């Protein structure tokens, strides 16, 4: 009957839908590789889809995927075993080298832009009309790391203009330079901002931005990666 | 085999138990101590289900069914073939699910991400436990739990529901359903919105999140925003499960009559109880 | 302890955002509403503007009239007594014509006619709201994913109120307008068709419904977990994959052995959700038209 036909057709549709969905989700990261960067022998049963091209706004070009994959940066790790599937040890200081949970991707070294082509994120001092509208204003608070020592002080908030939200705290260190801290990695308290991921001595090693009133996607990745990496790599200097 | 970008993240560390002893992968899968624990609990549980099938006399996946002890056993143990297997399989399931969650926690730690995913999963675990552990214990017997079979668990859902009349009238169930439906509505809208911006009309440039906010303001006068919508899907999905668990935990324990009758507390409030007219006068 | 990014710690506000212009007729946007600090702990604080063209006004007027037609029936059933109106609010019901009227428009106001009027208004409200989801996307140069998704919901609604009654040859088959009565209708529908648990389209619909909650819990949780690297800026992660997108992928690859992309997760999402009402509408449409009893149908596989 008709119900039998409908249910049989539906499962055929669903198998086709799943094939389409899985292949769409292979537009990044594939083909799979061995640990040494060469193509793996076993790619599995789904082939790569035909490329699509996204047209990016404001003259930034296009992206075509899938396309040739590469890291575009050195990776300071080495095998710890003679066969596949074991961890790779940092060959230096993993925080400075940007590996493990301190990792960063070689994103475009330009700022993300809003829909009018202005910088998406700006220090609040240069964002006209923007101010703190609720909650404890962090500006002026001392900033404490997980060693319980003061690492610096908050001198601004960087804000997402189109979405109206706090993205980073700008923190000045003892030497008078500043660093960005991801808003999602600080706790604003009544008398301080507390940063569990980093001990005070690691603040200076947070990657710097090249221009003081904008941050490029590359730089946001280095900064956020470095701070998150501290949860694993500053664990010896943390504490209670 | 590794995704093209994967190697830099495969460093040592993050384990909760065992240091480096189980810090490795098998293909794509991370192991860890809790991966070993998962494999053990799951393997045992699956073996025991296969045995329960031999004892039941079938291999058809649509008939295999492991039933908990009948009610006469209360909270005691029961022979294997008469509820005991269920009891052990359930311990194994709990073991495997909790172990899955803790293994997710290890993966979070190695990757330097938040713990939100295992936290969310724990809500599914708590719903499962409400049905097989908490509610049975409070009601005084394992036999109030559901059986492990594809169609038999549906018989349990139907029989349990209609024990209280039309189960639609359980008010915590109404709230639960509201969250499930709202969740799906939000999921449809979120997926469509992102895709409608990433994949604009032919030859146009990708839209921005400013356009996604704009689309929603234009449509309904409000846009929750890109951070908000992810908060929202999380809240709606977890609230739906919270209220599911709640609607069951109260049923057969604090309320055990027909759910339709619970609503009489509103109808009978003194100020309008006796006014003639309407449906209830 | 560690901040979790469920609620914001600090709100910021700037000039009201009037939005992108693209091909939109600006004469038709309102001005901004108030700002809600309350909302702003969780999402955006800003309310409005909204767009209100001719279609918008039609949809709103029609929808209001649907709602008021029902409410006026409720006041009548209440004997115009406010106390009875509130006491019995969930028990009132505006019911479709009896089966003897078939698909005719001939039933008196009190015994079906008013249900039809309320329904006509709903039909206009929803379909003009649909045209609006298409047109607001079009004016901004956006894909039509929202209107396509909304159409899957419309399908179940249309089946329940309009297509299934038409094929069964009577309006008495349609859902009544009331809180409790629509639940009674739903229970009854299942009993009358031999228990919907045996309808395979209903089981699929459930699997997608539960699947939607699983996936949004997974996906919402995942984005929040990588929000420390800008994860929720999904369109730019699509355009230019960052460490947020990579860590998210790998969480899942390591956990369950495969993973999505930042764009493709949204394709898993839209389909998981639309398959709920898609499968659902099919299931309901077949009930009584082609299959009188799902237990019986299931015994015959076909
Ligand atoms: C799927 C099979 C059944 C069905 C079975 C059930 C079951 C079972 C339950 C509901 C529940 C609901 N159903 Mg129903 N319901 C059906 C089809 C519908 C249709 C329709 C087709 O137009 C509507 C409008 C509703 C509406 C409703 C709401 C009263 C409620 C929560 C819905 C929600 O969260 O969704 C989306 C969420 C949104 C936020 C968008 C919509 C917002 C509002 C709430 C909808 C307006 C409805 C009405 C005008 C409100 C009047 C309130 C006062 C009288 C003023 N149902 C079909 C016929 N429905 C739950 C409930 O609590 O009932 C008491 C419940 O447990
Ligand atoms: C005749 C039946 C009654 C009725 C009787 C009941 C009964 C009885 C129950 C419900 C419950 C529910 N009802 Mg009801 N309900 C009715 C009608 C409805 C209608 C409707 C439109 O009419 C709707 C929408 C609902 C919706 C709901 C939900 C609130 C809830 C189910 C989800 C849940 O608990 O998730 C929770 C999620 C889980 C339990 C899954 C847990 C997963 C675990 C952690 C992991 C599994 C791993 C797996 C084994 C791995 C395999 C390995 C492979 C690699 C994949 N009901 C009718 C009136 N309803 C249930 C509820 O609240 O339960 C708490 C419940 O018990
Ligand atoms: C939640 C409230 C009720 C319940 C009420 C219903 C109702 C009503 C329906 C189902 C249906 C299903 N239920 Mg149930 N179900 C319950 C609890 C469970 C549990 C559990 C471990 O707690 C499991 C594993 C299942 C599993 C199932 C599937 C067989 C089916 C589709 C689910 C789905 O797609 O979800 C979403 C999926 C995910 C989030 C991931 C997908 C997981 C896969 C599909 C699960 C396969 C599990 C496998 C068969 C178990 C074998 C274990 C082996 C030893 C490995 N239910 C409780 C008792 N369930 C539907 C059906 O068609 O039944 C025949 C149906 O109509
Ligand atoms: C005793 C009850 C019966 C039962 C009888 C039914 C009946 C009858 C139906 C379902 C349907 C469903 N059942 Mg059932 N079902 C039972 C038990 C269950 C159980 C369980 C036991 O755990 C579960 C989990 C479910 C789950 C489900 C859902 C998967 C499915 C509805 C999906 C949906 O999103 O609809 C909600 C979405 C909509 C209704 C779309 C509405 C869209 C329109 C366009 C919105 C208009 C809004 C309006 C204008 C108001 C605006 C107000 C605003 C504020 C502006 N059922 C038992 C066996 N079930 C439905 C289905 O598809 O079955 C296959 C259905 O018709
Ligand atoms: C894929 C399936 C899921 C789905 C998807 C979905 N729904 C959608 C869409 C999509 C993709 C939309 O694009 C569309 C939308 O605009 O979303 C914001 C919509 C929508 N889904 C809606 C509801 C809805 N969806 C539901 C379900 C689902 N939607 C499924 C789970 C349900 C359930 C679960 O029952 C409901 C109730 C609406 C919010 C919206 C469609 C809006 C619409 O059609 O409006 C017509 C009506 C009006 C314009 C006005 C109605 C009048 C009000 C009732 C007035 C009440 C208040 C008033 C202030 C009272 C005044 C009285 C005083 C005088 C005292
Ligand atoms: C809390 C919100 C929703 C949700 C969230 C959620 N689920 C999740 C997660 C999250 C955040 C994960 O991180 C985790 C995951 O890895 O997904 C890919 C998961 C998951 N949710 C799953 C299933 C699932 N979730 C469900 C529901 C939900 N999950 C909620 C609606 C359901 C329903 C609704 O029925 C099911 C079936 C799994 C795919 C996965 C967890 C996998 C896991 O724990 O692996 C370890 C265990 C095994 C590999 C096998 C154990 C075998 C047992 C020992 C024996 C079988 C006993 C069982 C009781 C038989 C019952 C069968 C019958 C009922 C038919
Ligand atoms: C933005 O970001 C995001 C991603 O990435 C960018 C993602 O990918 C995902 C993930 C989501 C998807 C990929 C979409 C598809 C997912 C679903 C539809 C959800 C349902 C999933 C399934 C039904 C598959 C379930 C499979 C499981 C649980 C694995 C089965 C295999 C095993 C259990 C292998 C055994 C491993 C064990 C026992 C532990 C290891 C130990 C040994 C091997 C020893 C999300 C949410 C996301 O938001
Ligand atoms: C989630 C849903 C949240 C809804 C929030 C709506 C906020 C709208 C703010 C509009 C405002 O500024 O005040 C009234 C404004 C006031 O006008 P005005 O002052 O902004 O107009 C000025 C116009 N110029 C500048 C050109 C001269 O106008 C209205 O009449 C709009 C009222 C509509 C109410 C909301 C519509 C409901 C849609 C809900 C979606 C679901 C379907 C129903
Ligand atoms: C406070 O008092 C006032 C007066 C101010 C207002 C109060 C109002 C109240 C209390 C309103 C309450 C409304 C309620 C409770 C509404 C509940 C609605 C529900 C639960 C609806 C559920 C399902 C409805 C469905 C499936 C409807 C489907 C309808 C269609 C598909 C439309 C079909 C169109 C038809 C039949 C018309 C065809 C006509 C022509 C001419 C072709
Ligand atoms: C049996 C096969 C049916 C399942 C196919 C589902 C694909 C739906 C998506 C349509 C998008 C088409 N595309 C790639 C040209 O954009
Ligand atoms: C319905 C549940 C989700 C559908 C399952 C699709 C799983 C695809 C597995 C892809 C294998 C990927 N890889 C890279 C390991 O080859
Ligand atoms: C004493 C606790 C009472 C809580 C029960 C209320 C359940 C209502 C369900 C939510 C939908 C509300 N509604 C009908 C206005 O749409
Ligand atoms: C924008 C999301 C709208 C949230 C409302 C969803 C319907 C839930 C039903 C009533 C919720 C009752 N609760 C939990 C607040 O007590
Ligand atoms: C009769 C109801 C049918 C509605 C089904 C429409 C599915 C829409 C889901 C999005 C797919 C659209 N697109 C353009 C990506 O192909
Ligand atoms: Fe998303
Ligand atoms: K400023």
């Amino acid at each position: 009957d008709l119900a039998s036909l409908a249910i049989y057709s539906f499962w055929i549709f669903l198998a086709g839908l799943i094939y389409y969905l899985q292949t769409e989700n292979m537009r990044e990261g594939y083909p799979l590789e061995n640990e040494d960067g060469t193509p793996a022998a076993n790619q599995g049963p789904f082939p790569l889809p035909k490329p699509k091209t996204f047209i990016l706004p404001h003259g930034r070009g296009t992206l075509t995927v899938p396309g040739p994959e590469s890291e575009d940066r050195p990776i300071a790790l080495a095998r710890t075993a003679v066969s596949e599937g074991f961890p790779h040890a940092p060959t230096g200081d993993p925080m400075k080298d940007g590996v493990g949970p301190a990792s960063w991707v070689a994103r475009r070294d330009l700022p993300e832009l809003d829909g009018h082509g202005h910088n998406k994120i700006k220090p609040m001092k240069a964002a006209a009309g923007f101010h703190v509208s609720a909650g404890k204003n962090p500006i002026g608070l001392p900033v404490r790391g997980c060693d319980l020592e003061i690492a610096g002080k908050v001198v601004d908030i960087w804000v997402d203009i189109p979405e109206q939200m706090a993205r980073f705290l700008e923190v000045e260190l003892k030497d008078g330079s500043t660093r960005l801290l991801p808003m999602q990695m600080v706790k604003v308290q009544s008398n301080r901002v507390h940063v569990n991921a980093l001990s005070s001595d690691l603040f200076a090693g947070i990657p710097t931005i090249k221009s003081p009133t904008e941050v490029t996607l590359l730089e946001e990745d280095k900064i956020c990666g470095y701070v998150a990496g501290g949860l694993m790599y500053a664990a010896p200097k943390r504490k209670s | 085999a590794l995704l093209s970008f994967e190697r830099k993240y495969r460093v040592p560390g993050g384990t909760l138990v065992g240091g480096n002893l189980f810090d490795f992968w098998v293909g794509p899968f991370y192991v860890g101590f809790f991966g070993v624990a998962t494999f053990f609990f799951a393997a045992l549980g699956i073996i025991l289900i296969a045995w329960s099938a031999v004892l039941q006399g079938t291999w058809n996946p649509q008939l295999i069914s492991v039933y908990p002890p009948a009610l006469e056993y209360g909270l005691g143990g029961a022979p294997l073939a008469k509820g005991g297997l269920w009891q052990i399989i359930t311990i194994c399931a709990t073991g495997a699910f909790v172990s899955w969650a803790l293994r997710e926690v290890e993966i979070c730690r190695k990757l330097g991400i938040g713990y939100h995913i295992p936290f969310a999963f724990a809500f599914a675990i708590l719903a499962y436990l409400t049905l097989v552990l908490f509610r049975p214990v409070m009601m005084g017997a394992w036999g109030y739990a559901f059986p492990y079979g594809i169609w038999t668990h549906l018989d349990w859902v139907s029989n349990t529901g209609y024990t209280y009349g039309n189960f639609h009238y359980n008010p915590a169930h109404m709230i639960a359903i509201s969250f499930f439906f709202t969740n799906a509505l939000a999921l449809a809208l979120h997926g469509a919105l992102v895709l409608s911006a990433a994949n604009p009309e032919k030859g146009k440039e990708m839209r921005t999140p400013d356009h996604e906010d704009t689309f929603f303001r234009d449509l309904v006068g409000y846009s929750i925003g890109t951070l908000g919508i992810h908060r929202l899907g999380l809240l709606l999905s977890l609230s739906a499960v919270f209220f599911s668990a709640l609607c069951m935990i109260i049923t057969g324990t604090i309320w055990f009559d027909q759910w339709v009758d619970w609503w009489q507390w509103w109808v009978k409030l003194p100020w309008w109880a006796n006014i003639p007219g309407g449906i209830n006068g | 302890a560690e901040y979790q990014n469920i609620f914001s710690q600090v709100q910021v506000r700037g000039p009201a955002d009037l939005g992108m212009t693209e091909d939109v007729n600006l004469a038709n946007r309102s001005g901004v509403g108030p700002f809600s600090t309350l909302l702003g702990w969780f999402g955006n604080a800003q309310l409005g503007p909204i767009y209100l063209g001719s279609l918008g006004v039609l949809s709103l007027f029609s929808g209001l009239m649907w709602f008021f037609t029902i409410g006026i029936w409720f006041w009548y059933q209440a004997g115009w007594n406010p106390a009875v109106f509130l006491r019995d609010l969930f028990f009132f019901s505006l019911e479709p014509p009896a089966p003897e009227y078939g698909l005719s428009f001939a039933a008196p106001l009190k015994e079906g006619g008013l249900w039809l009027i309320a329904s006509f208004f709903m039909f206009v409200a929803v379909w003009s709201w649909w045209g609006r989801t298409y047109l607001r996307a079009q004016a901004l140069g956006m894909g039509k994913h929202t209107a396509w998704a909304f159409l899957s919901a419309i399908w179940l609604w249309m089946v329940l109120g309009f297509i299934r009654p038409i094929l069964m040859g009577s309006w008495s088959e349609a859902v009544p307008y009331g809180i409790f009565s629509h639940l009674d209708w739903t229970n009854n529908f299942s009993l009358v068709h031999g228990n919907l648990f045996y309808n395979p389209f209903h089981g699929l619909s459930i699997a997608f419904l539960y699947g939607s909650a699983g996936l949004f819990a997974m996906h919402g949780a995942t984005i929040l977990a990588v929000s420390r690297f800008g994860g929720e800026r999904e369109l730019e992660q699509i355009a230019d994959r960052g460490t947020a997108a990579e860590r998210a992928a790998l969480f899942w690859r390591w956990t369950m052995g495969f993973n999505a992309t930042m764009e493709g997760i949204h394709r898993w999402a839209i389909w998981m959700a639309v398959l709920v009402t898609l499968t659902g509408g099919i299931g309901i449409l077949l009930s009584g038209t082609v299959v009188d009893n799902w237990y019986v149908w299931g015994q015959n596989h076909g």
